């Protein structure tokens, strides 16, 4: 009448993403852990944009929208600033956001590419993907075009909106083989074999197995640039632990009081 | 209009490709190979530089000034 | 006070054909701003949900709240007169989806049935018995979906694919193909569910149980169907696609072999019209019996492609699925888009001669085959012949122009009939008179 | 001290128009001409 | 004047609005939205109750 | 015009409660637990966790509607151990896995990089 | 005493639309006729007119 | 816009995709509809039932 | 010489020189 | 010929030449019906059965029948003609990029869609019709299957955070006319700020908005009953100007003004309005599918494929059979064909050379099923799916019919002049029609208070 | 231009790979 | 007036109140096209003024 | 294959044969029925019938 022991294994640690295994865990876990990837992981990002004088071609609104999708990398950032809403001050104060700024006027004759290398942000850490393969092209000016605004960035998750999405896209797989049955295939020999079938290339599928429980879940989250993979996953596990915790003190505290 | 910065259906960064998926498929490259050369795995994904119209060079072409 | 939760309004659609499109309704807001309306109340108003508009009056007394309370509700209008048989039934993806729920190879774990246990209204809280407690506990489809039913109804109904020659044999109260649906103390004990028992038909399960327990014992039983099985379907999942519209490379040469026969059959008949063979039928002139023969030929070369391609199809496809639930489909749909799609009549007849004694420019004079007078070869699967591609259009056109006119015609028709009996009545001397007490009938339907 | 400043149609040029006055550029001469972004603190929510 | 606005007239407390299917709500109810439900008003009579 | 804003979906209202207990009639040991601001994320676990423990004789969640956001959570144990410490110990045994599933993916990274 | 509709407002909502418009015929017959003999795709528009695209409606 | 370069209409806030072909009516788009009727100089002999004439050499 | 089989691209070169001399709203 | 026309464009080659040399010829309706028109020419000639042999003509391409909105319909000879005709209706209804000088018209009610794409699958017609250029859709990943049950009576599911992305985000425009005259002698326009003070008639709304000139700057927060000209005329004046129309809540984008014909300061503005796509927008693929937006879920919500890959919209399965649009099912095929591969596909009407074997081996080719099925999971509990849904790119419309623009009530709104009855049409604020076809309902329903309520109540009391 | 020569490969193509054509989904009309 | 939401959910937001009473006041939002109803004492004003005028 | 209760077509028929003439139901049958004005003029021939 207790949790269980799963085990951990690597197999690709890159920059980009990870394939990792887990081993002896429920499958409900393993589903509402990858959920929490994709929905629930604090990151900054841009969430109010000031436009002081645009004479682009795009709508007011299009540059805003653009700018909200602009990744920001926050490896050290996210977990020390708080959320605008439970901030104790008026104005985005920098304990609570990060401010950007971007000023670019065509004055030569040649059209400029105003991409997010433009977005000169006071603190040096918090800066779009362009440390270490172009930049994110916001708009296009012509000669006698302008651009001048200021944003200020704050921490979400992807609850909120998509643009604090920091995975890309999570290939969550179990039981390769169809051993669980939880898939029935009319036609067996017409499917291709997963990436991680152990099943030769004579077989199908794996036979049937009554006494059988989902285990080995893989993983490939994929980091879109701003939160990298492992530091994605600690973070899901560390604000899914947060969540849990919370709600035993609620319930405690609703128990007590009754 | 413009090349969107994320996949709708993905959400990987695609803004930031445009240029380069037209300098390969102007150098030799075809579409096919050009889009597995600059990373895109998901066929999701890759309907953004197939799929995509560059209509801002048109918008452009009515200069305000000059 | 504004509108809140619990009012009753009266929802209706703009085409207020019959009295079953002007029901009251219980008020619940939600955040997005859109009608919502339950799947199954969507048969009377014939809505539709791609772009309809549906009005929403509002009483202003307690008076006329009551009064539509009590006499204008959905489950006060379930069974119609016109008809005597439920308006509501299940006729979308939660057909199909409990048609499979309730096959005999259903098996369920505790967990699921716990999971779907939740979504029921009228639940006693007590788990019931498995239907195989070893070597693991698995319940049944048709055990959890007893729970459903309410009070002791019982009923007996046919299922979709149950075959004639089964009662007068063996095997009648053990049927192989898990059909002949019975019900008994309000359990489901055999048969697979349809819209022959499920859907609005007369004597059907939802009939039965409005017409033993009360409305609203029926109104939870509709509820609890619709939000277990919809639940359970996203374990099961249902689909369509290429996969289910391929044959087996058989059917296709049985289809080519019946078609080139038939054009053999109406080739023939053409040369004996031609040599002065066919003597005409009585009743009919040579013309007339000719085409009547070259029609009869066609319409049995297409029932037989039909026929085996139904027969070449495996239990997981879908279309069949959605065909013997009968939630969206029918076998002849079946039939024109694997088989053969068929004959593109207009006015009741073939394909007329709109130029100079041939229908195109492409075919010759005097060219009455079947290709060259509408009859479609190919089927929606492998494309269509330009030429039998413009009949069709021509044939789509027709059914649109005919629906065009009803919708015209209908209209003006209802409204003489109904500005000919609008004070005709039931007075309390029991007997049927008009605005002139004129009696019309000693006893209302005598 | 606010004249009402407007922008040319073709000339792209501002001028400066107040009531009771033709609506022409200060050059050429058109019959058209935009208005200017006003300078109110337009704050857009990128979402 | 007999069918044009004493047959078939203009009433108030209406609305008109696109609908969608949504299956967890029974029968007898309906998903109005907020707009209409705070535009449109309900005559209650008052009462110590 | 009436669509909601989005931060209605996890923050909680002035007034609502996170968690609210209620007894049920029908059966003996048995409440019905009911979450405001949250989804399958944080149902999803304990019923599976519940469904661990034996002496839970039923458990299962639900979604009264997608748009509303709220959960009920029906718990069902054996007269000698009531519903509350069986939701406790769930909680606090998945937040135990929790935590040592998480040192375990730390020191495998830190052994990947390098090792 | 003349006719109606002849000169339209061009739907400018998309450029497929503005082709179409461009490009339409209209009959003089009465609207909504009992007859129905008109309105039936006749064979001999194969290559003039499109057999598909028409209004669903009264017309 | 006879045969104008693309230069030109871009610089004229025109687009070069336009089909044209609209009159411009107090600033909106009018286009004339294209009318049918019976072919004239042309003998048609139709066999009008409902009449007392069995046929007729309309022209 | 006449084209046998080779004749799917020839198709559309001859529509695509009458769409260009000829445009769609030629006739008005 | 065909050497000579291939390289046109760089000497002078046209399709005059073609009609001078004499290869084509126009024939028309009434010479067509005496000559022995061919299909194609390679098939319809060679040798066989002795059909007739005196072909004296041959058609271009079959395709070639269909019109304007047909054509850019991908196998339309793959569906029934009442859809095809359904698909060329609402075609005219998409939304996009309507003309790229769209920022310099100033005509009425306008939309534009943010990032209109291109079909993955384009016809070999369109390439002239120039849809590619500017196209009214986006290729969306539809799966075709019954998640929930929101999209069961012709319905659609779609991806919250595809519309967080920018999924099918158009604008809508509104523009505006209103210029100053000479009534009458006495009487005369002129665009001033009506004040509280000597302007007697006047609105309960708010005036400081908009400069001194009287007419509202652009970049400025507007809602609905709110002053956009300072129009007031004079008797002291009268505030004779129009104000934004209810339930529009936009921004104005750029403010215009010259003198009319007859000399008069003559000025346009144009509100635009970013309308995220919410549940009730009307939806429509290139086949007939139409279909509301019933509910919206989050990306963590949806299903997935074995990699991260999230349907955005999900028909019902149950549209396919009765409607028998098996087209729509062949291009979702090959649009996940043209997507492993990276470059469009074809599907020209009638090809010969284009069946669903030979796209399927093609598919076979990249590690998914031939038939285009693929395994997804259950979004919520994570459980796969037994039935193996059908999910792949297809090309996907918007049209105009949203639903702020439809969703009308009352409260005892205006009256009218001639008889006291409430107005009509949502912008005058009026009422709904309490139709003879639902008195008769009514009646039959035996509710006579309620009857009589509609009726005299809440119609017109008068004593 | 490379979309014109790629069209020109796959009918030379085409027209090589001439050795059978049997396939289930399609036909064609044959009247008399 | 101009005013700004520095407490609460819609902490960010700029808009122009509507309608205002003792206690609340609406404010439209400038980007969303929704009005809400805030506390008053959640806005604080910013105004929008030009200095010079020479 | 549609179904529709006898009690309906029976009254229909009764209706249509109660004066003992066949009654027309357009507004020739109905109007000549001594009604009353307010009933004649809503169906068909408002004026005439006033
Ligand atoms: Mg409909
Ligand atoms: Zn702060
Ligand atoms: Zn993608
Ligand atoms: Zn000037």
């Amino acid at each position: 009448p207790y949790a269980n022991q799963p085990t951990v294994r690597i197999t690709e640690l890159t920059d980009e993403n990870v394939k990792f295994i887990i081993e002896n865990t429920d499958l409900a876990v393993a589903n509402s852990i990858r959920r929490v990837f994709i929905a629930e992981v604090p990151i900054i990002a841009i969430d109010w944009v000031q436009i002081d004088a645009n004479s682009s071609v795009l709508h007011d609104e299009f540059i805003a929208h653009r700018l909200g999708l602009i990744p920001l990398t926050s490896d050290d950032i996210v977990d020390k600033l708080q959320y605008s809403r439970d901030c104790t001050c008026e104005e985005f104060c920098p304990e609570c956001s990060v401010e950007f700024t971007l000023d670019v006027r065509c004055n030569e004759d040649q059209t400029r590419h105003v991409t997010s290398r433009d977005l000169i942000s006071n603190s040096p850490r918090v800066i779009p993907v362009t440390s270490r393969q172009d930049d994110i092209l916001i708009v296009k000016l012509r000669k006698g075009q302008e651009l001048r605004l200021r944003a200020y960035a704050k921490k979400g998750f992807g609850k909120e909106h998509a643009k604090w999405n920091p995975t890309a896209g999570v290939a969550f797989e179990y039981d390769p083989d169809n051993a669980l049955r939880h898939t029935v295939y009319p036609k067996p020999e017409e499917w291709p074999k997963s990436e991680y079938s152990e099943l030769d290339e004579d077989e199908s599928q794996a036979p049937y197995d009554p006494n059988g429980k989902p285990e080995r879940f893989y993983y490939n989250v994929e980091s879109c640039g701003s939160l990298r993979p492992e530091t994605i996953v600690l973070s899901a596990l560390s604000g899914l632990k947060k969540k849990l915790s919370d709600l035993q003190t609620q319930l405690s505290h609703e128990i007590q009081s009754d | 209009m413009i090349i969107p910065v994320r996949c709708f259906t993905c959400g990987k960064i695609v803004g930031n490709k445009w240029e380069a998926y037209l300098g390969l498929l102007q150098a030799e490259y075809t579409e096919g190979d050009a889009l597995d050369a600059l990373g895109l795995k998901r066929y999701c994904c890759r309907r953004m530089l197939l799929a995509h119209v560059d209509l801002i060079e048109k918008l452009l072409n009515y200069a305000p000034l000059e | 006070r504004h509108m809140c939760d619990g009012d009753i309004v009266i929802f209706n659609r703009q085409p207020t054909l019959h009295k079953m499109s002007m029901m009251g309704h219980r008020v619940r807001i939600l955040p997005w701003s859109t009608f919502r309306l339950n799947l199954s109340v969507t048969t009377p108003y014939n809505a539709d949900f791609d772009g309809d508009e549906m009005n929403l009056h509002l009483p202003q007394s307690l008076e006329t709240r009551a009064e539509i309370q009590e006499l204008a509700m959905v489950p006060r209008m379930i069974v119609t007169p016109q008809s005597n048989r439920p308006v509501m039934g299940i006729v979308q993806d939660t057909l199909t989806a409990v048609r499979k729920f309730t096959k005999r190879d259903v098996f369920l774990e505790r967990g699921e049935v716990m999971n779907l246990l939740m979504f029921l209204s009228t639940w006693d809280g007590k788990v019931p018995q498995p239907a195989i407690l070893k070597p693991r506990p698995l319940w049944t489809g048709k055990q959890i979906f007893s729970l459903i039913i309410p009070g002791h109804i019982n009923c007996i109904r046919t299922h979709s694919t149950h075959p004639d020659d089964e009662d007068s044999g063996p095997y009648k109260h053990i049927s192989p193909g898990d059909t002949k649906v019975v019900v008994e103390n309000g359990e489901l004990i055999m048969g697979i569910l349809c819209k022959k028992s499920l859907g609005t038909s007369a004597g059907s399960l939802v009939h039965i149980s409005y017409l033993e327990m009360g409305h609203d014992i029926t109104r939870l039983f509709y509820s609890n169907i619709q939000t277990v099985i919809n639940n359970w379907l996203l374990i099961e999942g249902h689909t369509i696609g290429i996969g289910d519209s391929i044959a087996d490379s058989k059917t296709y040469q049985d289809i080519q072999n019946t078609i080139k026969k038939a054009k053999q059959d109406v080739i023939e008949v053409i040369e004996k019209a031609h040599n002065n063979e066919l003597e005409p039928t009585p009743g009919n002139t040579l013309r007339q019996t000719f085409e009547n023969q070259v029609n009869r030929i066609l319409n049995d070369a297409r029932d037989k492609t039909g026929s085996s391609a139904q027969k070449s199809l495996s239990e997981y496809n879908n279309f069949k699925s959605m065909v013997v639930s009968g939630a969206k489909g029918s076998k002849i749909n079946i039939s024109q888009v694997i088989a053969v799609v068929g004959q593109q009549n207009v006015e009741g007849k073939r394909i007329p001669f709109g130029f100079k004694h041939r229908t195109l420019p492409h075919f010759i004079k005097d060219d009455y085959g079947p290709e060259s007078r509408g009859f479609v070869e190919n089927s929606y699967l492998a494309g269509l012949t330009p030429t039998e591609f413009f009949f069709h259009a021509m044939g789509g056109r027709e059914g649109l122009i005919d629906t065009a006119v009803k919708t015209a015609e209908t209209g003006y028709i209802q409204r003489r009939l109904i500005k000919s009996m609008e004070s005709v009545m039931v007075k309390y001397d029991a007997t049927v008179r008009n605005s002139i007490n004129q009696v019309v009938q000693l006893r209302y339907g005598e | 001290q606010q004249p009402m400043i407007y922008i040319c149609g073709e000339c792209h040029t501002e001028n400066e128009i107040k009531s009771r006055d033709p609506i022409r550029c200060r050059e050429c001469g058109y019959r058209i001409m935009y208005k200017k972004r006003t300078k109110r603190l337009v704050v857009f929510d990128a979402r | 004047r007999v069918r044009g606005n004493l047959m078939g007239k203009r009433v108030d407390f209406s609305a008109r609005t696109v609908i969608t299917p949504d299956p967890n709500l029974s029968i007898d109810q309906v998903g109005v939205p907020r707009s209409i439900a705070a535009n449109m008003t309900f005559a209650e009579i008052v009462t110590p109750f | 015009m009436n669509a909601p804003p989005a931060f209605e979906s996890f923050l909680l209202f002035e007034g609502e409660k996170k968690i609210t207990i209620n007894k049920d009639t029908k059966v003996p040991n048995a409440c019905l637990f009911t979450i405001n601001k949250e989804d399958h994320t944080l149902g999803n676990i304990i019923k599976s966790q519940l469904l661990k423990d034996p002496q839970v004789l039923f458990a299962g969640y639900k979604v009264p509607h997608p748009l509303e956001h709220k959960i009920i959570i029906r718990v069902q144990t054996t007269p000698d151990y009531s519903p509350q410490e069986a939701f406790t110990n769930a909680i606090t045994d998945l937040i135990s896995e929790l935590s040592l599933l998480e040192e375990r993916f730390r020191v495998a990274i830190k052994d990947k990089q390098e090792g | 005493q003349a006719r109606a509709g002849v000169s339209q407002v061009l739907n400018r909502l998309t450029f497929a639309s503005t082709l179409s418009h461009l490009r339409r015929l209209n009959s003089p017959i009465g609207r909504d006729g009992k007859l129905a003999k008109p309105r039936q795709l006749h064979n001999t528009l194969w290559g003039m007119v499109c057999p598909a695209e028409t209004p669903e409606g009264h017309a | 816009l006879n045969g104008l370069t693309d230069r030109d209409l871009c610089e004229l806030n025109e687009c070069p995709l336009d089909p044209g072909g609209y009159f411009i009516i107090n600033g909106s788009e009018k286009v004339l509809i294209a009318q049918e009727k019976m072919a004239t100089n042309t003998v048609y002999v139709f066999a009008k039932k409902d009449s007392k004439y069995a046929y007729t050499g309309e022209c | 010489e006449i084209t046998p089989d080779l004749w799917q691209e020839a198709c559309w070169i001859v529509i695509s020189s009458y769409f260009d001399e000829k445009g769609l709203v030629r006739q008005q | 010929h065909i050497d000579q026309l291939k390289e046109r464009e760089y000497n002078n080659y046209s399709w005059q030449d073609l009609v001078a040399s004499g290869v084509v010829e126009y024939i028309d309706t009434l010479e067509e019906e005496t000559v022995m028109l061919a299909m194609t020419p390679d098939d319809l000639q060679e040798k066989e059965v002795a059909y007739c042999s005196t072909y004296t003509h041959c058609e271009i391409h079959p395709s070639m029948i269909l019109g304007v909105c047909a054509s850019i319909i991908p196998f339309p000879d793959h569906n029934q003609s009442p859809r095809n005709t359904y698909q060329s209706a609402m075609g005219k209804q998409a939304m996009g990029v309507y003309i790229t000088n769209f920022h310099v018209r100033m005509d009425t009610l306008a939309h534009v869609l943010y990032y209109p794409q291109k079909p993955l699958v384009t016809t070999r017609s369109m390439e002239y019709l120039r849809f590619r250029e500017l196209p009214a859709g986006i290729n969306s990943i539809v799966a075709i299957a019954s998640y929930t049950g929101y999209n069961q009576e012709d319905s659609v599911i779609m991806n919250r955070s595809a519309v967080d992305r920018g999924f099918f985000r158009s604008v809508f425009y509104r523009s505006y006319k209103e210029q100053e005259s000479k009534k009458g002698f006495d009487q005369e326009e002129v665009f001033e700020k009506p004040t509280r003070e000597t302007c007697q008639g006047m609105r309960h709304a708010i005036y400081d908005k908009l400069d001194d000139d009287g007419l509202i700057a652009p970049g400025v927060r507007v809602s609905g009953d709110d002053v956009i000209i300072g129009k007031t005329v004079t008797l002291t004046k009268r505030d004779c100007s129009t104000f934004l129309r209810t339930s529009e809540t936009g921004i104005v984008d750029q403010v215009m003004v010259t003198l009319n014909q007859e000399g008069y300061k003559f000025c346009k503005i144009r509100v635009r309005s970013v309308r995220i796509p919410q549940i009730g927008d009307k939806f429509a693929s290139r086949h007939g599918q139409k279909g509301t937006c019933g509910i919206q879920y989050r990306q963590e919500d949806m299903p997935f494929t074995c990699e991260g890959i999230t349907p955005d919209i999900i028909i019902n399965p149950h549209a396919i059979p009765s409607r028998m649009t098996i087209g729509h099912l062949i291009e979702c095929l090959q649009g996940k064909v043209s997507a492993n591969k990276g470059e469009i596909g074809d599907a020209t009407p009638f090809n010969d050379a284009v069946n669903v074997q030979k796209i399927s081996n093609l598919l076979s080719d990249y590690g998914y099923h031939l038939r285009g099925n693929e395994v997804l999971y259950n979004g919520f509990t994570g459980r796969k799916i037994t039935s193996q849904i059908f999910i792949g790119p297809t090309y996907y419309q918007r049209l105009k019919h949203m639903v702020d623009d439809k969703i009308h009530s009352r409260a005892r709104g205006p009256i009218q002049i001639l008889n006291r009855q409430p107005m009509e049409g949502r912008s005058r604020d009026g009422g709904l029609r309490f139709g003879e076809m639902e008195r008769d309902c009514q009646i039959a329903h035996g509710a006579a208070q309620f009857l009589r309520e509609r009726l005299f109540e809440a119609s017109d009391p008068y004593q | 231009e490379w979309n014109i020569v790629e069209s020109e490969k796959a009918l030379v193509a085409e027209s090589h790979n001439m050795k059978n054509q049997q396939m289930d989904p399609f036909t064609r009309r044959q009247c008399k | 007036q101009t005013v700004r939401i520095s407490q609460g959910p819609y902490k960010g937001y700029i808009g122009v109140v509507k309608d205002a009473t003792e206690s609340t006041a609406r404010v439209e939002l400038h980007s969303t096209c929704q009005t809400i109803s805030v506390d008053r004492q959640r806005l604080t004003t910013v105004g929008s003024r030009r200095p010079g005028g020479m | 294959g549609s179904y529709v209760n006898y009690r309906h077509l029976a009254l229909l028929c009764d209706t249509m044969t109660c004066r003992g003439h066949l009654m027309a139901i357009t507004r020739h049958g109905v109007n000549r029925q001594d009604t009353g004005p307010l009933m004649k003029c809503s169906f068909e021939e408002t004026v005439d019938v006033l």
